[PDB]
């Protein structure tokens, strides 16, 4: 079937900087024939950065590996879950790929200037799944540990949070990360509200846990494990409050449920690509949408 | 150790392959060899396994008109039943009176029956089917592949033409009340009144009286001594006469007795043991053949019907007859015989008995159902 | 897949096909005694104390044709049980009710100010299965059989449910052709160890006149071995009613020979 | 605009979904054009290539139909780490090696995956009969004891689907496996291939419970963490993933309290009771016909799932 | 009888079948003693029971399309043969009244199946002989697309048995409804050798 | 590939039932088998959802994941035809559902047991004496809201705030939904597995994020923080007394993100539909099965 | 099992061989048989 | 992916093909003194202090 998407719009430096990236991907706005310039990847969502809406835009709209770049046109092919494709790891945070490892697509967290081409075009980060969850944990806890020492400098030390978050390690590839040493308080950064989601669900999890365990134990015995796993938590978080406004407790349970579901869908790494035969000689990878 | 010795005709080359043999045979130059010394070094006894012929059943296709169940049903090849959302029949029954006026307009509707099995073919004998064979082993493979595909497709249409008989046999059960009810209901001595309360209580008394005295008549006929033939005839005759055959297609000649102008007028569908017992209790039958149609009828849509069809649907059964419109029975006899005539009147191998003035046919389909491993 | 459609339509007005029974292959049911416990059918109900409930449940053995029990007083006439009648002690005839109504139907079925349909001279045989709130309907009528284990086929239920009787209060021709075209009157099984209820259509093949007629045919019951062994001996002059014992001739639609030693009876 | 009609005439007609046959005996050219699927292998001539239609773009067409062509995973393994007496259709497991550049991967049959669990502590007779020494396998995983100890063995082994091609090289074996798509053998007489899972490691889950019968009954592989070393079980089910983690928690309900009772999870990482992964779908009717696998000495029972559509998934943890 | 063996042999079918074995064993066995104390209707009873024995035999032999062993006087195929003892033979003659025929035609010599040159080569090398090598060659390498019908391969199922001369064979023939079976007692072949019949 | 399942009714059908069914053309219906023709029993969700007072929603989910799915296109007298939904094909699914949930552009649809009543989404077929009910098809976020509202009424049943929980609220309209009283052993088994998940969450949850949010409530006020009513919970006080360590936090987050993916898959009950290009003028969407 | 699944010039006879066959063969009247249902019901490759 | 199958089978009993070495071309290893070290071959082995 026909699969090309010809977007119409360059000069020699733009020709060069687009010809470097003839195997990378970018999302679109429509699965149609001809598109405008604005419908290309991540232009309208990354210019204040925020990870949750960028992930919603990356999972919502379709995806497209581009093939060729003319003086005025960009012939690109959208990817459909039917057949298979071929992609390359030509991204400024360079992570070496491997065979039959699931590939993910995350919005660019390592700086706008790293993954972009200024004519605008913003390409999303393509990098494998265990490195993806690893760097997601290591930027989440970096935001939390930077915000607590911007709050109280005696809680943690800046060098102590940097020997374990300034580097990731997968399969012996010991990479490094670009962390914003000056995030600036009150949000206003990338991953500024996802940590603000993580703390709220961590806060409201005991209030959910006591109400949920006490609510199920009078349902006498469906299994052992409603009362078997009462011994594994600490006894301090077991007997915490047990008296609160039922409307306020209801709103707290509902807020933690929606913030748990959105964060749980987000911690599922997104549109997962399944590669088959990566070759580091040619820097190519046979993949498909999964 | 992996080598036979049958009395082969050995080709006799002149190579010097005797040299340095048993020295090399002990070390293990060869993967597999069996030294034969003494008396054993001989052209051995010729022995063989015999394959005494392969066999298979020739699956006979059972046409719906090739059995006598088609005497029950007049058939028409209607090529567009997928586009038939409904079918109805009006009956204007003019009821006369008795000087010491009613017309009972009743509607009957058709009811479709969708049947489909599922044959299955591998992707091997399609990829080898579409390709062209070159070597004779691939031609011997391609012939087996096309025989597999043609046999599966012939099996599919065979299962369809058997499921047709199954649906006919089922819909002939769905409109079939049992015998002990219609023994009394067809007797007009009790529908004389208008079905008040006491005659209905009398009829449900007669149901119980006929249930334990008239059912299982073939089990009653063994203890009657010699009067088994007359008893079986006097039960089957009232079974026939209790069926009202006042159908509008009765007047046309669909099935005759294959010897004269005696129309059949009914068919008996029994099992194998019941057939083998009735063909001795009634003794010898009349004949072994029945004249009947060799194909279906035909009903296509002409443009005088097609403009109504593409206008708002609701086609007519005979638009030329409605374009013609007095009429009598002999006038409208081709209007009802809508293609059921002019068929070449082939004989059909099915048993036919004579019960008084009715030449009823009798046949058993277990031969058709037991080749499907299904419950009759 | 090979689709095929066919559309049939009747050409005559009245009935045009009869299905009789002709022979008996075998009585598959093994017509013997096999009661079903109400503990398996009503598991949620129990008594006051736990251990007395356990003693009852272990003593009756609470943990093949399914029998039932209709509880009757000992003054029920044996002349009633000789003739084939309805086992709930009332003549449950539906056509001496009027058609397509409820009031005279419930009057003939459950009201006892009018006498029996068969006998002019008494109300019922037992008042424990022929009343609106009796013992028989508190066992078997589906209005009080709620939250029961489905798939057990209490065979006495076919005499006691209301919607079957209100189905039988329709027109007679409507009744017989809806019996013929709709066999799904919640019947038994075909080839099982214990009789469940089938739910699939055009797979099993069975038809019931019990849901049509609401009577039953009495089997060869006897209150001693002596009446059996004298009914085997003489046949035209056996004793129906002895001093305190009784035997009941079979008026069943099937007729079994009773091979006792070498003394058959048919 | 008249060439447009020729282009659309080349583009319009799909393969016939319905065809009015009259008899099966005639075997018309129309129903042959229906039932024929273009092949995948032909002889090396212009006539055979043009007749099979291999050169057509995207999908095969002589000079889209609901069929997807498979993809093949190419793996290089040491000849000692694999047994060349393996069956064709057996699901393998690539272990992610911890070196930055390897060249040679490391795959495991579930027979070979058994002897990584056995040592340190029927099926096991055949497993020790096939591979003589576990130490030539227990160094492919370099730190097996630590990786089992901190319960990170599920994320380092990814499934790869069944094997199709195994050339019998002497030092470095190259095997081919279908990581996704219709599993079908690449042999010049195109013969079918049956996914074989050994019987004691394959416990059914439909009959373990004992009316709506679906078509695609999935096959789930399940790594669990036991006190007797981890185990690799295989589950066939006709249900959803949402159903499969609930019913697998219910199936492993004695084993979790077994592992809890013998060993207290003193740290935070010992809580995970392994994970599961969908290996793909197959037909629920003629699934899992039992057969046997004969070595030279013995024979173990082995299930034979026929016509498998391999589709791996990520690991969903059991707890 | 196909009535019981059509559902699929559950545990509630063999329980019926064993009881029916017992009920046929207590009643219908030794059918030449109940036919002695029957009285008048002995002929109908014996003629019923022999036909019940004949129709309960699976007559789906693959060589039944081959017309062999017809009756001499009529010309109808003799499908079936009774082998009885000599004392019951004259009893079965008198209970069935009289024989419908006195002799049957049949093959005068055995069918000749010797190995041909192609069969010998397949017997020498591989040690495997087929039945009809000419038919295998005719249905693989001479006309493979020409499929086989029951008329086109009735010569192939009859390996010379349909071309062998017909002599009469003396045996008592009776009539059971439509069929004809040959009732024969070869007890006289045994008693002059004193071997146990 | 031919996907056409004709379901022959075993009886006729009156004109009012025909006109009621003809309004529900294009709505998703489940089927018993996947074969060519079927009878009317097994069609719809009515065999598990009997004409009773007591529902059980999770058993209808276990039915829906087990059975196949089809779309209703042609209904006639005595027979109605259906078109199966097999994965791999792309379908046009119209929005013919009476509680009108507006559909997102390229969002994700989700099938559902009838939460807005038996009588609301049904057709009464007295002629074949059965009932065909129609499963609700609503978008995935509102489906998650309905599912969590059902579970929240299941846990709050031993406490009582009702109409604040027993009514869903969408921008088109807010709707009431039917609230049962007990889901039997299956809904309690779902709550058992979710109780395992929640209790193991409050075992392995990190403490530095609580130290963030405790000072952050004291620092900042937000719509993520207004539900605490400027009162830090006492569990934050009696857990944050310990110190902060980044190594155990990275050890905790490597099980947190491991368990949250499986918790996300503990809400994927009922099959999910991935849609694309929903037009709001024709109310149909080119959608395929996910 | 000694059954050979090879292709063959199968001679077609007309006798009703399948008279109560599946319930016979499932109970094992034959010493060695093979049931091929669906995709295995073809001729084998040479 | 082209494919081509060949089936070679010997028709002579004894050995039918020999292979001498004719001449050297180069000695790629220096025949020198660079012993391997057990610190690289047995790296886990260590001493007390």
């Amino acid at each position: 079937m026909d699969l090309k998407v010809v977007v119409s719009l360059l000069y020699t430096d733009e020709i060069a900087k687009m010809q470097q990236r003839i195997g990378c991907i970018l999302p679109l706005a429509s699965t149609h024939g001809t598109q405008n310039v604005q419908g290309l990847g991540l232009g309208q969502v990354y210019s204040v950065p925020d990870y949750v809406s960028m992930y919603n835009y990356l999972s919502d709209c379709t995806l497209a590996v581009l093939d060729e770049v003319s003086v005025d046109s960009l012939i690109l092919t959208k990817i459909v879950p039917g057949q298979t494709y071929a992609i390359k790891n030509k991204y400024q945070p360079f992570f070496q790929w491997h065979g039959t490892g699931s590939l993910s697509v995350m919005p660019p967290v390592f700086g706008r200037e790293h993954a972009t081409v200024k004519l605008d075009i913003v390409f999303p980060m393509v990098l494998p799944t265990p490195i993806a969850e690893e760097v997601l944990q290591k930027i989440l806890l970096f935001n939390v540990y930077s915000r607590v020492v911007m709050q109280a400098p005696g809680n943690a030390d800046m060098l102590d949070v940097h020997m374990h978050l300034g580097s990731v390690s997968y399969l012996g590839h010991h990479y490094e990360l670009a962390l914003p040493e000056v995030p600036g308080p009150l949000g206003l950064a990338l991953l500024d509200n996802l940590s603000l989601y993580f703390c709220i669900m961590v806060t409201l999890l005991p209030r959910a846990s006591m109400r949920l365990v006490r609510g199920l134990i009078r349902h006498e015995h469906h299994d052992l494990l409603n009362l078997f796993q009462e011994m594994v938590p600490d006894e301090i978080a077991r007997i915490d409050l047990d008296d609160l406004s039922v409307a306020d407790d209801l709103s707290r349970m509902r807020v933690m449920m929606t913030y748990l579901q959105s964060l749980a869908s987000l911690f599922n790494l997104g549109p997962r690509l399944a590669t088959a035969a990566y070759s580091q000689e040619t820097l190519t990878a046979t993949c498909w949408l999964r | 150790e992996g080598v036979e010795n049958r009395p082969f005709p050995y080709l006799t080359v002149d190579a010097d392959l005797l040299s340095n043999l048993r020295q090399s045979a002990a070390e293990g130059l060869f993967h597999s060899f069996d030294l034969l010394v003494g008396k054993d070094a001989r052209e051995a006894g010729i022995k063989f396994e015999v394959l005494l012929g392969v066999y298979t059943n020739a699956i006979q296709y059972v046409r719906f008109l090739e059995t006598a169940l088609a005497v029950s049903c007049v058939n028409t090849e209607f090529k567009d039943l997928s586009r038939m959302t409904d079918g109805k029949i009006q009956f204007r029954i003019s009821v006369p009176t008795i000087a010491h006026q009613r017309t009972f307009i009743v509607v009957k509707n058709c009811h479709k029956h969708h049947i489909s099995t599922e044959m299955e073919l591998s992707m091997l004998d399609l990829e080898i089917l579409h390709s062209i064979p070159e070597t004779p082993v691939e031609y011997a493979e391609y012939v087996g592949a096309v025989k597999t595909v043609a046999s599966a497709l012939q099996f599919g249409v065979d299962a369809l033409e058997r499921g047709l008989i199954n649906t006919v046999l089922s819909v002939k059960l769905r409109h079939a009340p049992p015998m002990f009810i219609l023994q009394t209901l067809a007797d007009p001595t009790f529908t004389e009144r208008g079905f008040s309360k006491t005659v209905k209580s009398d009829l449900i008394a007669m149901f119980k009286r006929h249930l334990l005295e008239h059912s299982f008549f073939l089990d009653r006929a063994e203890n009657m001594g010699s009067g088994f033939s007359q008893y079986v005839r006097s039960r089957l005759s009232e079974m026939v006469a209790a069926v009202s055959g006042e159908s509008v297609l009765k007047g046309v000649s669909t099935y005759t007795t294959a010897k004269g102008g005696e129309p059949v007028g009914g068919v008996f569908i029994v099992t194998d043991n019941v057939l083998r017992q009735l063909l001795t209790f009634l003794g010898e039958e009349a004949d072994n053949q029945i004249m009947g149609p060799s194909s279906y009828a035909s009903f296509v849509v002409r443009g005088e019907n097609l403009v109504t069809a593409v206008s708002y649907g609701r086609v007519m059964r005979t638009f030329e007859h409605f374009m013609a419109r007095a009429g009598s029975t002999k006038s409208d006899l081709p209007a009802v015989a809508a293609g059921v005539e002019d068929q070449p009147r082939v004989p059909i191998s099915a048993a036919v008995i004579k019960l008084g003035n009715h030449a009823v046919a009798v046949e058993s389909l277990q031969k058709m159902y037991n080749d499907t491993q299904s419950p009759y | 897949e090979v689709h095929h459609e066919m559309a049939s339509i009747d050409t005559g007005l009245s009935y045009s096909s009869t299905m009789t029974p002709a022979r008996v292959a075998a009585i598959t049911t093994d017509m013997g005694i096999h009661t079903q416990d109400f503990f398996s059918v009503f598991p949620a109900e129990a008594f006051g104390n736990q251990q007395v409930n356990d003693y009852i449940k272990a003593k009756v053995g609470a943990q093949q044709a399914t029998c039932e029990i209709i509880v009757t007083p000992v003054t029920a006439d044996v002349a009633y049980f000789q003739k084939s009648n309805s086992p709930r002690g009332r003549a449950a005839c539906v056509v001496s009710c009027e058609n397509y109504n409820q009031e005279v139907a419930e009057g003939l079925i459950y009201d006892h100010s009018r006498p029996d349909a068969a006998y002019e001279y008494r109300s019922t045989v037992n008042p424990w299965a022929s009343q609106l709130g009796s013992l028989g309907d508190i066992m078997y009528n589906s209005s009080y059989r709620q939250t029961a284990v489905p798939g057990l086929y209490s065979p006495c239920r076919a005499f006691f449910n209301k919607e079957e009787l209100l189905r039988n209060n329709r027109g007679l021709y409507n009744m017989v052709n809806e019996y013929s075209q709709r066999l799904g009157g919640h019947p038994a099984t075909s080839n099982t160890e214990v009789q469940f209820v089938v739910i699939a259509g055009t797979d099993v093949f069975l038809e019931q006149p019990c849901s049509f007629l609401q009577e039953a045919f009495p089997a060869l019951s006897a209150s001693s071995r002596a009446l059996i062994d004298e009914f085997m001996s003489v046949k035209q002059t056996h004793a129906p009613i002895h001093y305190g014992h009784y035997i009941i001739e079979e008026v069943a639609p099937v007729r079994r020979i009773l091979k006792f030693g070498n003394k058959v009876v048919f | 605009r008249r060439r447009l009609q020729r282009r659309i005439a080349g583009l319009l007609p799909p393969p016939a979904r319905r065809l009015n046959i009259s008899r099966g005996s005639e075997f018309t050219r129309d129903v042959r054009g229906l039932v024929e699927e273009h092949a995948q292998a032909s002889s090396l001539s212009a006539a055979a290539v043009w007749r099979a239609g291999l050169l057509a773009p995207g999908e095969v067409a002589v000079a889209w139909s609901g069929w997807r062509p498979p993809v093949f995973g190419d793996f290089l393994i040491h000849a000692s780490s694999f047994n060349n007496a393996e069956a064709t259709g057996t699901p393998l497991f690539q272990f992610k090696q911890s070196d930055p550049f390897s060249g040679v991967d490391a795959v495991f049959t579930p027979l070979s995956l058994f002897i990584l669990m056995n040592h340190g502590r029927g099926l096991t007779r055949m497993a020790n009969l096939l591979y003589d020494s576990p130490a030539t396998l227990a160094d492919l995983v370099p730190d097996f004891g630590r990786l089992v100890a901190d319960r990170r063995f599920h994320n380092f082994i990814t499934p790869v689907g069944p094997l199709v091609e195994n050339i019998k090289s002497t030092y470095l074996n190259k095997i081919t496996t279908v990581v996704h798509g219709p599993v079908v053998s690449k042999a010049i007489p195109r013969s079918t291939v049956k996914v074989t899972v050994p019987q004691e490691a394959f416990v059914d889950l439909d009959a373990w419970l004992s009316q709506p019968c679906p078509a695609d009954a999935r096959l789930y592989v399940a790594l669990t963490y036991e006190e007797a070393g981890p185990r690799f079980t295989f589950f066939q089910s006709s249900r959803g993933h949402c159903q499969i983690m609930n019913i697998l928690r219910i199936y492993y309900s004695p084993s979790i309290m077994h592992r809890y009772a013998v060993v207290q999870p003193l740290h935070i990482e010992e809580l995970t009771f392994g994970a599961v992964a969908c290996l793909g779908t197959f037909s629920a009717t003629d699934g899992w016909r039992r057969s046997a696998f004969n070595y030279r000495g013995s024979s173990l029972p082995v299930v034979e799932i026929d016509s498998f559509y391999s589709n791996v998934s990520d690991w969903e943890v059991i707890l | 009888d196909p009535t019981f063996t059509e559902r699929g042999f559950s545990k509630t079918v063999k329980s019926d079948l064993i009881a029916m074995f017992k009920r046929h064993l207590l009643e219908h066995s030794f059918f030449l003693d109940r036919a002695e104390n029957m009285g008048s209707g002995f002929s109908q009873y014996v003629r019923s029971r022999l036909s019940e024995m004949v129709a309960a035999v699976s007559g789906e032999s693959v060589l039944k399309g081959v017309s062999t062993y017809t009756t001499a006087k009529g010309g109808e195929p003799v499908g079936g043969v009774f082998i009885v003892t000599d004392n019951v033979l004259r009893q079965l003659l008198t209970f069935l009244g009289e024989e419908a025929d006195n002799q049957i035609m049949g093959p005068s010599s055995y069918a000749s199946f010797v190995v041909r040159g192609e069969n010998l080569v397949t017997a020498v090398s591989y040690g495997r002989v087929m039945r009809t090598f000419e038919h295998f060659m005719a249905r693989i390498v001479d006309s493979p697309e020409k499929a086989g019908s029951t008329k086109s391969d009735l010569p192939a199922v009859a390996a010379g048995v349909e071309d062998q001369p017909r002599v009469p064979i003396s045996a008592a023939v009776i009539k059971l409804g439509n069929h004809a079976v040959a009732v024969e007692s070869l007890q006289k072949m045994y008693n002059d050798t004193q071997s146990p019949y």
